[PDB]
Order: C-alpha cells, then structure tokens, then sequence
DNA sequence: TCGGATGTATATATCTGACACGTGCCTGGAGACTAGGGAGTAATCCCCTTGGCGGTTAAAACGCGGGGGACAGCGCGTACGTGCGTTTAAGCGGTGCTAGAGCTGTCTACGACCAATTGAGCGGCCTCGGCACCGGGATTCTCGA
DNA sequence: TCGAGAATCCCGGTGCCGAGGCCGCTCAATTGGTCGTAGACAGCTCTAGCACCGCTTAAACGCACGTACGCGCTGTCCCCCGCGTTTTAACCGCCAAGGGGATTACTCCCTAGTCTCCAGGCACGTGTCAGATATATACATCCGA
C-alpha cells in the first residue's frame, strides 16, 4: 500500500523549512509586470531601475509576512486553527490601517 | 615660524570615528546658527559605542554557525534577540533578514 | 574618465570590527546596512538636539544638548553606557591639546 | 591546577588557580603577574567564552588545559 | 491587463507558511490580493510624486526609500 | 413587588448618558496624589503647575477610552459579551506595545 | 513627605464609567487590576520624559509646555494647552 | 517723495499675514535662502484649511441651536468628515468627547 | 510694569469666521485649539519642504517646494483645492 | 396581546461672568538702493534601459479519495447586575507665606572667518582563499499492526 | 507497545569570484591670527504654589438575591490536505539600438543687507446679554399581565 502522511505533518515541515531560509517567495517577472501596470495610471512612459523593483518586492513581502502573523494570532484567540478573512479584517482594523 | 606636525582631532580624543567630518556635517546640515566645540566629540563617541556593540553581537552569531564572515542574516539574528536593540529598531526592516524560528504551542501535534 | 567621489563610513566600521573580533570578515551588503544605520542614528540625534536648542531660544549647539538628546532617545542601559563613554571622550580631548 | 594560556601574540603563559576560583580573582592574579587589566582581556576554553562570575569547576577546566586569550581593547 | 492574477495561490501559501500558519481557508487569496494592491498603490504614488518633482523620467532606488521612510517603514541596505 | 429592571437596561442607559457628555470621570485629588508619588522617583522636591496636571489627566483618560473600545471589539470577535483580561492583552499585543 | 499606596485611589466605579463611555456592557471581576497596571506604565513613561525636559532647563517647576512636548514626542499630540 | 504703504496681504487678496509668515520661514532654520513666492502659497493654504474647518464647525453649532462654538462642535465636525479625520488621525482634542455609537449585537432582542 | 508681547493668530481666525458665518461667535478654548492646529500644520509643511530642498542639492525653497510638499502631505480633494487656491493667490500677487 | 410606574424631554423666569469693543502706543513691516553669487540654459558623452529569440526544466494547474475540524444544539451552575442602608472624604470658601520664575546690566571668553599646506581617503588593479556545489553514507524521524 | 520507509544531516572533493591589500593623487582638514557678540553671573520684584481649617452632602462601600450567560459535551457533514499526471512559462544566455542621466561652461537676475519712516497689532479697561440653574409639566418607554 502507498505510504501517506497524516494531514498536518507536511505543513509543519514546510513551516520549519521556509522560516529557516532567507529567500524571496514571489516570481520576479509577474511582480515586475504588476508594478509597471500599477504605475502606468499616474504617468505615461515611465522607466524603472532594477534596484527599485527589488526594493519594492522586499518591502511588500515583509509587510505581508507580518500581517499573516497577526492574523494567525487573531485566529488562535477564538479557539480555531484555520485563518479566515474576518481575522484579517479585525487585525487591520485594530492596527489602525483601515478607517 | 615653524608650523608643528599636524595631529588629527580624533587622535587627541583616542577615537576611531572622524571628528572633523562630523563637525562639517553638523555645520552644513542646517541645525543651528553656530555649533560648539564639544558636540562632535560626543557624537563620535556615541556612534562608535553603538557600532561596536552591534558588531560584537553579530560576530558572535556568525561564529556560532561556523562561518568567518558576516552576512545580513547574522545581523538580523543579533538585533532581534536583544530586547533593547529590538526596541531601538522597532520600525526598521533589514533586507535578506528572514524571521525568528518560532511555532505556536497549540499547533504542535497531539500526544 | 571623470568620476565623482562618494563618502562613507566603511573604513571606520572595518577598524572597529578588527578591534573587537580580530579574525572576522564582512561582505558588502552588511557594510551597506551598517552605513545606513549610522546615518539614521546621526540624523535622529542631531534633529532632536536642534529642536531642544530651539525650544529654549538659544542659538548654539553644545555638548549638553547632545547629552540630553541621547538620554531622551535610547533605552536605559544603552543610555547609561553611551553617556559614560561620551563624557570620558570629552574629558580626554579637553585634557590633551 | 596549572593551566597554559596562549595570547594573540603567540606567547603561552602558565597560570595557577583552583577549580572553584571565579574568573574575577583569576583575572586579578593575572593582572598582578602580567599587568594586564582584568577587563581588557577575554578567554576561550573549547570554543566557549568564560563568565566572570563563574569558576573552572563548573566550566570543566583542569590541569594542563589550553585556553585562548584575545584582547578587548576599550576605553575613552 | 489582469496582471494581479500573477500572484499564484502557492506563492500566497508560501508567504503564509513562513508567517507561521498551519491551515488556510479557501477565501484568503482575494483579501490578500486586495491588500497588496492597496499597499503598492500608495507607495508607488509617493515615489512617482518624488520623481516628477526631481524633473526626471526614470524612478530611482533612492526615492522608493524616501517614500517608504515617509510612511514610517524604513528600509536598510539599498543605498539609503 | 418593587419594580426592578431586567439585567442590561441600566447598562445601555449609562452608555448613552456617558457618550452624550464631555466632563472628566476620574476624581481630581487622587489623580494628583498618584502623579506626585510617581514623579517622586526621578527627582526629589518637585513642584507642579495645575495645567500640567490637567493635561496629564486628559491624555490618560483618552488613552484608556480608546483601549477599552479596542478591547470590546476583541471580546465581541470571539462570541462573547463580557470582556476579560486576555482581550486587553491581545489588543495591546497587536497595537505594537510591550 | 513620602507618599504611599495611591494607586488604589482609582476606584472601581471610575473604571466602570470609563468602560461605559467606551461602549462596554458587561465587565468581568478581574479587569480593574490590569487597568491599574496599564495606567501606571503609561504615566511612568510620560512623567519620565517631562522630568527630563524640565531638568534640561535648570528649572524646578514642571510647566504645561514640558508635558505637551513629552506627549508630542511619542506621537500623541494634544490640542488646547498652548504651543 | 515716498508712496503710501500697502501690505503684501492686501496685494495678494488674502486675510493671513504674509510678512509674518515670511519672517517665521526665515528665522526657523529651514534653508539658507527663502524665495519671494513661498509666503503667499503658505498663507493661501492655511487660510483655505481654516475656512473649511470653521464652516463645518459652525454648521454643527447651528444644528444644536447655539450662537457660539465650543470644543465639542469642533470634535464633531472633525470626526464626521473622512479627509479631515485622516489628516488628524493621531490628535486628541481637549473637552471633545466621543461619537455616539453602539454595537448592534449588544442591543436587546 | 506691563507684560511682554505674545504673538497669536487671533485676528485672522476671527476675520475668516465672520466671513463664513456672519452671525456666530467663538469661545476661548476653541480659539486656543485653532491656534495650535494652525501652528502644527505650518510646521509640518515647512519641514517637508526643507527636506525636499535638501534632497536635490539645492539651497533655496521656492513655491514649487511648497506645492510638492502640499501634494505629498494632504489627501486627495483637499490637495487639489489647496493647490488651486495657492496658484490663484500667487498669480494674483504677481500680476499687481 | 393591554396598563401602570419611571425616566426623559419641553417650556419659562432670572441672574451672572465672559465676550466683544474702544484707546495709546511702540515696535515690526514697508519703500528705495546696491552688489554678488546661485541657478537657468545650451552642448556633449556614453551608460544603462528596453526589445527580441531559443531551450529546458522546474513549477503551476487539475482531479480524486478521505479524515479531521467547524458549527449547531443541549444542560448546568456560578459570577455578575440591581437595589438599599451606612460610612467616608472630596469639594468649596477663605487666610498666610515664601520659594522661585521672570526681567535688566555688563563683561569677557568663545566661535566665525581667512590664507598657506600637506597627508588622509578615494578610485583603479589583482591575487588567491572561503564558500558554493555534487555525490555518498549515517542518522532521525513517522505511521500500521 | 514494536519495525519498514522517507527525509535530513555529516563528510569529502572540486572550482570560482569577490574580499582584502597595494599605488597615485587631489581636495579637505590643520595651524596660526583677529574680531565681535552670546551667554554667564549678580541683583531685584512680584506671583502663584503649598499649607491649613471648617462645613456640607454626594459618592463610595458592603450586603442580599436572583438569573442569564460562559463553558463542556455530543453528533454530523463537508471541505481542505496529500498525492499523481499533464501543461506552461520563467529563467538563462546572447545580441542590437539608442534615450536619457550626468558634466561643464557661460551669463543675467533674484535675494540678502542697510537706512528711514509710520501704522498695525497688542495690553488694558468697560459694559451687557447668552447661557447655565431651578421649577413645573407633558410624553416616551419598559415590564408584568
């Protein structure tokens, strides 16, 4: 019979592996395309240095990781294990970002 | 009329950071009309102390993992494990830093 | 070929590193991070001292303003040790000439 | 017991203390016999840095031990 | 140009896994995409304002750092 | 026989009344004594201006009101009506305070 | 004269009134001590900054301007008391 | 001979003092030199913002059938407008109070 | 034996108030609040303009610095209306 | 499903302290003129940005079985809200007194500014050792019986 | 409780590129001297902050009672997780063209500095009405029935 792990083991393994390392997690080209499309609205025919795109990517990733940590704490506070959109909304509301 | 050999102002105070550069930056930085003769020495000493402390901690972290060079991960580990330094750099992100290895206790496997 | 000079704190940071840990190198990214850290702290302290001097309607920046700004910015133990180091440095500079 | 401590200058010096001797009195005696201030130096035994309030009995340092001595240059 | 769809589901999963999450519901992805869009909008608006004032045509790495610092989100190691 | 209100009515009445007004809630003299005792630890034989005490009281009251609002939101999020210390702890943790 | 045991001057009904203004409806019996601790910490921070400010000026009377500056330094600016 | 004096504020058609703003800019340690166009711009911006806040506060005061303006009216005016609330998000107003809201769950059945 | 002079923004605030609502007064505490508000906004704008001038290796602050600082600080509609008012005022001043 | 008791909103007299206004005057703002350096503008150089083409291989997309977690319903007992009688000190109105904030002179030591000059720090080259990579074996776990 | 598979770590050999050090030189920090004024010190005047004493009454305290809500337990259903197969586009390498960033020289004009003059804004004093209290009454709302 095929050997299967119980649901939950691979999640913890991925947690350990991914917070042991220090690389980026989003593919570079789609992020660059998104940045260009977002900036197109404000001014036409713009140009970007590579280091600017790198800095934007790093800042966005750090922000998202911190927000996800806060969301996990909010989810645990209510005797649950799965995160849900209401947890994200509550975290953003308490942080003072959402009006 | 024989001018004496020049001696750096940093050497008189027994420091390593440049006193004269800091004095010029203070004068040209639009902070006040005039700048006293004792502020640059104080500023240089303070900056030197902070740099030495952070470097010592980061070097210890690097030696821990059997390496002879310092990389941004070692700086992040050094900063985030000390409460006072963590308080100082509360709202600062370091590139290529990562995060501390923690897991919530409830999520751990039962039995 | 004409190139503009750029100033940095690299050599002094390397001197301090060799002073505390005799056998340890450093890469370029860490040096850039340290440069940014030094510049940021310098700006914070200088701005606080300037505001403090402006409050008391005085037109000079002395060591007293720097001491008060350092005591205001840093946490406890760091403030104590930094104040001690600064006072020692000023005394040593004044004694020699 | 007797210990041998090598410095950054490549020189090794003998040292006579007891297992329960804390690093404070050992540093004071080394200062007496060499003139080196206690707070200017720091020692490694087996890749571990000593603690001033600790001794060699808990640190497991015995006779004919090899310790590494490294300068901590600080002051004004 | 639906480039917002370039943020694949496994990438969001990896970010959450580094954040410390063990189980993820099925509707997190839309919220994550919206939040990321808002953040990028604000930062890029500030950076483009700086670049336009400087009388240039290409954004630099410096004004990105300036815009990030303006919002109390200082960044180290990019020539700041 | 005596007329009694069911548990909950007076709470809402007080909510409305205290959200309609603006006056201070903590008494003056106990707050002044607390401020003096706290400040004693930094420099002996200090003196205060009355406006300083008033400013401290206003700032502290505003801070406490905001904290209680966030605490109530946290308590509501977990299917409860009564607030508990862990709600205060979670709100303070998320806000970014040690 | 040395003062002692003044944290108990913040009575339970005062905390209840503050919570009522905040919008709470039911309060557990363990809130009051936690509220006292939080208020104590906040006051310690603000008073420390104000006393430093008044010390630099070689004075001996804490003025409202010192409190205003100390509050502003922490991003909690206050309007209506000058400056 | 000499001509009669006219204020710069009168020339610009404003109600805020241009000369005082110019002096404060010069003496505030902001830059080495100050141009001749900055004070007019700054005075205009300040006047516009003051007029906006005052109009909203006066409307709120007239709502409560009163002839004068007290800090509560200013707080009500500021907190009920989105952009003004965002501009003053970290500012507390003395004698202000709060906005009368109650969560829907706590209401009786 | 008279006291020293304390500057304030009293007359101008009162003039604007009478311009908007002609039949409405104001009390003292609200007046102090408005004074503090004006000072705070002035300081914020001036500091932003000074930093912007410093970044570009320039040694003077002109109307362009003020305009860019206003655009950076304020939210959208307030920024647009303030920009329009400022440019109109500057043009009217230069014309005469 | 109605009806009595309680709290809250509405209308009127009245008296007090704060707001609005009139004066004198003195210091800050305006008019007129010079002189000098910061900034606008044109021309030139070349570095870095954009755009295109081929492959290759790892990563993303899709389908499926199933076990574990989210959620609704029930029962219990205890902590909290409401009301009443008793105790405590906060608040207000005076009377004293002095420590210290605030303003004025004056006088000297400290910082800005200038000309000559020489050594610290930056840009360009290069060489080699520390770290990245690949293959293999020992070890440490997890899940079913 | 015990043992068969997977995933991870320790070890050894190999090669590459950037980190550490050396030269040459140009600009900025030193040294020596003068001059003007910012602030430190002494003296004086007057305010408001601290201390005390008495009285009134409103708020804090303690107790009894009942009830609605926090929390544990059970059952069900469905929806994410782990795995295998197919598809796709990201990444790397290489090659071309040229737009716009970065210097350098030249010149006109915008702003700081000075002197004279005068009127706008601030401290001071005075009056009167907007609103805060007190009293009475009408109306909305809640809890048993």
């Amino acid at each position: 019979k095929p050997h299967r792990y119980r649901p939950g083991t691979v999640a913890l393994r991925e947690i350990r592996r991914y917070q042991k390392s220090t690389e980026l997690l989003i593919r570079k080209l789609p992020f660059q395309r998104l940045v260009r499309e977002i900036a197109q609205d404000f001014k036409t025919d713009l140009r970007f240095q590579s280091s600017a795109v790198m800095a934007l990517q790093e800042a966005s990733e750090a922000y998202l990781v911190a927000l996800f940590e806060d969301t996990n704490l909010c989810a645990i506070h209510a005797k649950r294990v799965t995160i849900m959109p209401k947890d994200i909304q509550l975290a953003r509301r308490i942080r003072g970002e959402r009006a | 009329k024989t001018r004496a050999k020049a001696k750096t102002r940093s050497s008189r105070a027994g420091l390593q950071f440049p006193v004269g550069r800091v004095h010029r930056l203070l004068r040209k930085g639009n902070y006040a009309e005039r700048v006293g003769a004792g502020a640059p020495v104080y500023l240089a000493a303070v900056l030197e102390y902070l740099t030495a402390e952070i470097l010592e901690l980061a070097g210890n972290a690097a030696r821990d993992n059997k390496k002879t060079r310092i990389i941004p991960r070692h700086l992040q580990l050094a900063v985030r494990n000390d409460e006072e330094l963590n308080k100082l750099l509360g709202r600062v992100t370091i590139a290529q830093g990562g995060v501390l290895p923690n897991i919530q206790s409830v999520l751990l496997p039962k039995k | 070929r004409r190139k503009t000079r750029k100033e940095s704190y690299a050599i002094y940071v390397y001197k301090v590193l060799k002073q505390v840990h005799p056998d340890t190198g450093i890469s370029s990214k860490a040096m850039s991070i340290m440069n940014s850290f030094v510049n940021d702290v310098f700006e914070r302290i200088a701005g606080e001292a300037s505001r403090l001097a402006h409050y008391n309607k005085r037109s000079t920046i002395t060591s007293r303003e720097i001491q008060t700004a350092v005591r205001l910015l840093l946490p406890g133990e760091l403030a104590k040790h930094a104040v001690s180091e600064g006072t020692k440095a000023v005394t040593c500079y004044t004694s020699a000439k | 017991m007797q210990i041998f401590v090598k410095t950054l200058t490549g020189k090794t010096i003998t040292l006579e203390v007891e297992p329960s001797d804390t690093i404070e009195n050992v540093k004071a005696k080394i200062q007496d016999k060499e003139g080196i201030p206690p707070d200017q130096q720091r020692l490694i035994f087996a890749g571990k840095q000593l603690e001033d309030g600790r001794t060699l009995s808990d640190y497991n340092i015995q006779k004919e031990s090899t310790l590494h001595l490294v300068l901590r240059l600080r002051g004004c | 140009r639906d480039n917002i769809q370039g943020i694949t589901k496994p990438a969001i999963r990896r970010l959450a896994r580094r954040g410390g999450v063990k189980r993820i519901s099925g509707l997190i992805y839309e919220e994550t995409r919206g939040v990321l869009k808002v953040f990028l909008e604000n930062v890029i608006r500030d950076a483009v304002t700086y670049t336009e004032h400087a009388k240039r045509k290409t954004v630099t790495a410096m004004d990105v750092v300036y815009a990030l610092k303006r919002q109390g989100r200082t960044l180290y190691g990019f020539g700041g």
